[PDB]
């Protein structure tokens, strides 16, 4: 819904498609005003020149209005070329997010924009393209006493995937970008080396899922 | 120096932003002048 | 640069016939200004991705890794890593004749003082934070853990890092080391930067020279075509004079716009780096530099920047069957 | 040779004021309420010391804005808003909960084609 809003109420967002489409009628008006001016010639009517000059000394007139005139659009023209490379390095842009954000997931961080991304929408514009991009930005903040990897038996714990943390009191291993806090067990850590390497290594009692299901 | 800016823009409207109006120079107080033998009119008419 | 001045130096009488040219004038500047106004946003995108401005802790322990090379040195003025110092005395009046013919160095929007705080903040935030403050809030987390993840990202399983940490210290410290003799005796490897400043300062040079050439005029000082003649005559001559600078401005001005659309390609690919190789951990490869790619300390140059690329590169192999 | 520079006319839109402060830029301030920059000659604005996030860029961090009655201000660059990460090597802050925000990305594609 914000989307729209943050369009509707702003004509700056669009900026980037109305400045090149601003540049090129731009040119185009300074391209049409270079056949106004007298380049040095008499005047900057073609035919005037001709009308009032006989034309063995127009000839040398209608000069300084070609050079000047062709010049002027070899100026034109550089400024399109360049310009147009850099659409081009733009269009390069959109077709790589095209491809890799919309088609496909981005692991590429803050290529899609700011976030973990999840998905794209594209949007046309005129001579352009906008995308929505969907992503995932985290929010509420806990601080935790975390460590490492755990001391069971001598061995080390350490988290499959995730870390271990504990709010003070029970150690819990869980996934890095939510918090959802798990009971520790071996199916949550792998084993490696044993203690008195690893640094900040604490004590605590990796539950087993097995020897429970044992007793009866 | 605010009117000759709109005049660059060639609009009633002025964009919140900074805009680039003619150059100015600072321009000459005075002339100096400043130039360094000797004929010998002493050795000629005394 | 003020084509009226520089084509026409402080004399009405060349600068009547600049009138004739129309918008040459003009759209240079417009040129001109199209460049220096992006060439902020070029340090815009590239060193100011950050919401906020972290500092560091008071207090160093990230395991035996000494950062006290690339942190701000407290005690400078500018406070810039003890490495970035080394670039601004690798890289380095001639502006006094360009700034007499109407060519002007605009200030750099951002002072080093402030570039200084940004590659301070995503410095000091790629230390504590991981790299979670490129996707929202920075979230503190023990740096030797930070590194257990980063290991996952290459592929080596964490419990290598928590073993080796002491080993993979040394190894990280010495070889910021290497880093900072490296820089003490090479000119070269700030080439990319020192041919920048200097194509420039080149074009610039040039375009000044291009005021003492006669261009097939009588001479190329302005008056003293004039006083020499009667103006009729000088209003021909002072053509082969505007002829010649105007085309000498456009050449140098069409320069300028190839070569900053050069940097600005270097530019995006600087954004590129800072964005997934500081602020994440690029699953490209060589895209960080050889090596699996941890962590890379982008580090400020004058007109420019330098990341240290820390990467992960296997030493020792055996000879295994295999099934 | 004397100086000279660009005149800047620093405005807010036309829309919120008339007013203008004029930057003359690279010059000391003689030539010419004056405040002297590191960018130029700055006329018309009051400097500032408590420094805002910027709005108007000028040169050399200096960013004029328009608010506090209102005068056209001009103050040295903040540069966002400073953070001190609480930071200690057991320290770790997990997110338990999130956002989901869409962020519309614009992109020139074609340009105009002329012949
Ligand atoms: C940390 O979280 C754990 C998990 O909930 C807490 O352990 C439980 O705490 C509740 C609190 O009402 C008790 O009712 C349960 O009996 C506890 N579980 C067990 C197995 O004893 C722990 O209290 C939390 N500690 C802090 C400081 O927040
Ligand atoms: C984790 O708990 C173990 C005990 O299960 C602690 O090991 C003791 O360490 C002290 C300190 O040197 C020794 O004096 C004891 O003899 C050790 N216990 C045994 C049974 O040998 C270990 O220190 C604890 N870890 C931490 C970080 O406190
Ligand atoms: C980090 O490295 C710096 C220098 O690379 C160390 O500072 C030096 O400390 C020694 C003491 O061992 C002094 O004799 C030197 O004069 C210091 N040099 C400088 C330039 O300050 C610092 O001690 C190291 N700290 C850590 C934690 O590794
Ligand atoms: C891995 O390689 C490193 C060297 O890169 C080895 O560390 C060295 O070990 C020797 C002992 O043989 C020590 O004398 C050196 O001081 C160590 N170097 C450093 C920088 O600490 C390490 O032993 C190797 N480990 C394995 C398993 O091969
Ligand atoms: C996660 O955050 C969202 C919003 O950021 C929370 O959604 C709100 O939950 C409250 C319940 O206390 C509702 O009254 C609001 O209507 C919800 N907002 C929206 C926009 O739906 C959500 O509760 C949070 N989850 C947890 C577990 O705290
Ligand atoms: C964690 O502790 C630091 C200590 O300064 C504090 O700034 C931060 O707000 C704390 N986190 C939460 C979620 O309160
Ligand atoms: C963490 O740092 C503190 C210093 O405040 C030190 O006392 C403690 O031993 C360290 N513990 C770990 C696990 O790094
Ligand atoms: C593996 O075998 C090849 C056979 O040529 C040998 O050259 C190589 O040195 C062996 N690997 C090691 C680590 O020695
Ligand atoms: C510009 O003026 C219009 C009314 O003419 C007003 O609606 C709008 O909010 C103003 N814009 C700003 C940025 O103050
Ligand atoms: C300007 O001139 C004054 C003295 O007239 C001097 O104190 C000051 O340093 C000068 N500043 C610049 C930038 O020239
Ligand atoms: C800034 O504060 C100093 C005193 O610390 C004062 O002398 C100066 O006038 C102030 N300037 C502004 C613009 O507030």
């Amino acid at each position: 819904g914000k989307i729209q809003d943050s369009l509707s109420s702003t004509a700056s967002a669009l900026g980037k498609l109305q400045d090149v489409v601003n540049q090129n009628a731009q040119a185009l008006n300074t391209l049409v005003k270079q056949l106004s001016s007298n380049f040095g010639a008499i005047s900057s009517v073609l035919n005037d020149i001709l009308s009032r000059l006989d034309k063995v000394e127009a000839e040398v007139q209608i000069d300084r209005l070609i050079t000047g005139r062709l010049q002027s659009l070899q100026t034109y023209v550089t400024q399109q070329l360049i310009r147009a490379a850099e659409i081009r390095a733009s269009a390069n842009l959109a077709a790589t997010k095209m491809s890799e954000c919309v088609l496909g997931q981005s692991k590429r961080v803050d290529f899609c924009g700011k976030g973990y991304h999840l998905m794209s929408f594209p949007q046309s514009a005129p001579h352009g393209v906008v995308f929505l991009h969907v992503t995932y930005v985290p929010a509420q903040e806990k601080n935790f006493t975390t460590a490492p990897a755990i001391c069971h038996d001598g061995k080390a714990h350490f988290p499959r995937e995730g870390v271990f943390v504990s709010n003070g009191t029970h150690w819990f291993v869980t996934q890095r970008n939510f918090y959802e806090p798990q009971i520790i067990t071996t199916d949550n850590t792998f084993v490696s080396g044993n203690c008195d390497v690893v640094i900040g290594i604490v004590n605590n009692t990796v539950y087993d899922p097995l020897q429970p299901e044992l007793d009866s | 120096p605010l009117s000759e800016t709109k005049c660059t823009l060639k609009s009633f409207t002025v964009e919140k932003g900074i805009y680039q109006t003619s150059n100015f120079r600072v321009q000459p107080t005075e002339s100096i002048v400043r130039f360094p033998n000797l004929c010998p009119f002493g050795e000629v008419f005394n | 640069v003020d084509c009226t001045m520089y084509i026409c130096g402080d004399s009405t009488e060349c600068s009547n016939l600049l009138l004739q040219y129309g918008s040459f004038c003009t759209q240079l500047n417009r040129a001109l200004t199209g460049i220096a106004v992006e060439q902020d946003k070029n340090t815009q995108e590239v060193f100011a991705q950050v919401k906020q401005i972290y500092k560091t802790p008071p207090i160093k322990d990230f395991g035996g890794f000494n950062f006290s090379q690339i942190l701000p040195d407290p005690s400078k003025p500018s406070k810039r890593s003890f490495i970035e110092d080394l670039l601004f005395n690798k890289v380095t009046d001639l502006i006094c004749a360009q700034k007499f013919n109407g060519l002007t160095v605009l200030p750099p929007l951002l002072t080093d003082e402030m570039i200084a705080q940004y590659t301070s903040a995503l410095l000091a935030g790629t230390i504590t934070s991981g790299w979670t403050f490129g996707a929202g809030a920075a979230l503190q987390i023990p740096f030797a853990m930070q590194m257990a993840y980063r290991f996952n990202g290459i592929g080596v399983t964490q419990n290598v890092l928590y073993e080796n940490q002491k080993l993979i210290a040394n190894q990280f410290n010495s070889a910021i080391g290497k880093i900072q003799d490296s820089l003490s005796s090479t000119a070269s490897a700030l080439g990319k930067l020192q041919d920048v400043v200097n194509q420039n300062a080149q074009a610039l040079n040039t375009l000044v020279k291009q005021l003492s050439s006669n261009f097939g005029a009588i001479s190329s000082v302005l008056n003293d075509i004039l006083s020499r003649l009667d103006k009729v005559e000088a209003e021909v001559q002072i053509d082969r004079l505007i002829t010649g600078r105007l085309q000498s401005l456009q050449t140098y001005v069409t320069q300028q716009l190839i070569r900053a659309a050069e940097i600005r390609a270097s530019a995006n690919l600087a954004a590129t780096k800072m964005s997934e190789c500081v602020l994440g951990q690029s699953k490209r490869v060589d895209f960080c530099g050889k090596g699996y790619h941890l962590m890379s300390f982008p580090q400020s140059a004058p007109h420019g920047v330098v990341f240290l690329h820390v990467t992960y590169v296997p030493a020792q192999e055996k000879n295994f069957t295999t099934a | 040779p004397c100086s000279f520079g660009g005149v800047s006319v620093i405005t807010p839109g036309t829309n919120t004021s008339n007013q203008v402060a004029v930057l003359y830029q690279d010059v000391n301030c003689t030539e010419v309420n004056v405040f002297q920059t590191r960018a130029g000659c700055l006329i018309g604005a009051e400097h500032v010391n408590n420094s805002y996030e910027c709005d108007i860029p000028i040169g050399a961090g200096i960013c004029a804005s328009y608010q506090t009655s209102q005068s056209i201000i001009a103050y040295t660059m903040s540069l966002g808003a400073e953070n001190s990460v609480a930071y200690s090597n057991n320290s770790i802050a997990i997110p338990t909960n999130f956002t989901i925000s869409v962020t519309t990305e614009i992109l020139p594609v074609s340009m105009t084609k002329t012949s």
